[PDB]
């Protein structure tokens, strides 16, 4: 979904009797750049690839 | 000894304005972005009220900031630095003038 | 433990404090005079003198 | 807690409302359950579990609607409108004349 559901988002399934907030709690880039490459990759280049391969695949 | 020095400081700083017509346009920008930092101080110290505080933060860095790059420029300018030229001095005045007001209209 | 047990409410929290409106009128009443004082300075002197006007090509 | 009052009714049921009332300033999840337990009746439950957010990043009161930070938007045009005008007063004049 998009990126505006993202940077304010309240999960409801972790620390449940009260959830936490996540974009006050986490590091917003290690994500984004890679929903970026898979935006690259799936719409300019030609190659649609799965989230995990761009995941898995990240470090090397 | 510090009579001395400042009426020689005054004589040499003076003539150095007279002389190039560029230095005045630079300091009279400087001063009027002093007393803009001061009089939005004063309306802090007036009230004692510490509400919108990123809104307080957001006006005093651009005079700080803005300030500073006015007096990179009159060094950068009056001296060339070996391999800088004075037509690329000012073009990275302006970008880099450029990206600050623009994180500084996010931040408020 | 099986009657009626009473009614309750919630006690919410007080709104920070906005400042009178007749205040901020006056200072930036004063800005705008001080940019104009900036304005008026520099085409006083000779800082904002229109003499290398790049008119040709 | 606070107790039903009546409300219309149709043939067979009879229908109860509680009015508005304004959610808690705490966020998280909660549950909504109404059973009527009493003795020489029977048992009755019902609820569900729904979660509640905290405000979001776009709606919260602007920097217009304040009249606390009027004085540095103020003091944000001026820097703008006074560094144009010293850009464009400084490539059109001259050198030592
Ligand atoms: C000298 C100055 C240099 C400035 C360099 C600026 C470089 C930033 C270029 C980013 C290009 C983004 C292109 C893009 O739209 O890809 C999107 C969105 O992709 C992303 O999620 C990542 C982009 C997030 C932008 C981060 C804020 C801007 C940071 C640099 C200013 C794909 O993400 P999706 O998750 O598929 O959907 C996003 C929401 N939509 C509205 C698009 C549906």
């Amino acid at each position: 979904n998009s990126f505006y559901k993202f940077l304010n988002w309240f999960d409801d399934r972790t620390w449940y009797p009260l959830g936490r907030v996540t974009g006050g709690t986490l590091y917003p880039g290690l994500m984004t750049t890679s929903a970026f490459i898979w935006h690259a990759l799936r719409n300019w280049l030609g190659l649609p690839i799965d989230i995990r391969n761009v995941c898995v695949l990240f470090a090397p | 000894d510090f009579q001395e020095t400042f009426k020689t400081s005054k004589r040499a700083y003076f003539a150095q304005i007279e002389k190039y017509p560029k230095l005045k346009l630079i300091d009279t920008f400087c001063f009027f972005l002093v007393l803009l930092g001061v009089i939005q101080c004063t309306f802090i110290i007036l009230i004692r009220d510490n509400f919108p505080f990123n809104a307080f933060l957001a006006g005093f860095i651009i005079c700080v900031g803005q300030f500073v790059l006015l007096m990179s420029l009159r060094l950068q300018l009056c001296n060339s630095f070996p391999g800088i030229s004075k037509n690329r001095a000012f073009a990275e005045f302006i970008v880099a003038s450029l990206i600050l007001h623009f994180v500084c209209l996010h931040f408020i | 433990k099986f009657g009626i047990k009473p009614e309750i409410h919630h006690i919410f929290h007080a709104e920070p404090k906005r400042v009178a409106k007749p205040i901020a009128v006056i200072f930036v009443l004063i800005i705008f005079i001080t940019i104009l004082s900036l304005i008026v300075t520099w085409l006083n002197s000779c800082a904002a003198a229109f003499n290398n006007i790049p008119t040709g090509v | 807690r606070l107790t039903l009052s009546p409300s219309g009714n149709d043939s067979e049921t009879q229908y109860y409302t509680t009015g508005e009332f304004i959610l808690p300033d705490r966020h998280g999840v909660f549950t909504f359950l109404t059973d009527y337990r009493k003795i020489g009746l029977s048992f009755t439950t019902d609820k569900d579990v729904k979660a509640i957010r905290h405000l979001a990043n776009d709606e919260y009161p602007r920097s217009w609607e304040i009249s606390n930070s009027w004085v540095y938007i103020s003091a944000i045009c001026g820097v703008i409108v006074a560094w144009i005008f010293f850009v464009v007063s400084f490539v059109t004049t001259s050198s030592v004349g």
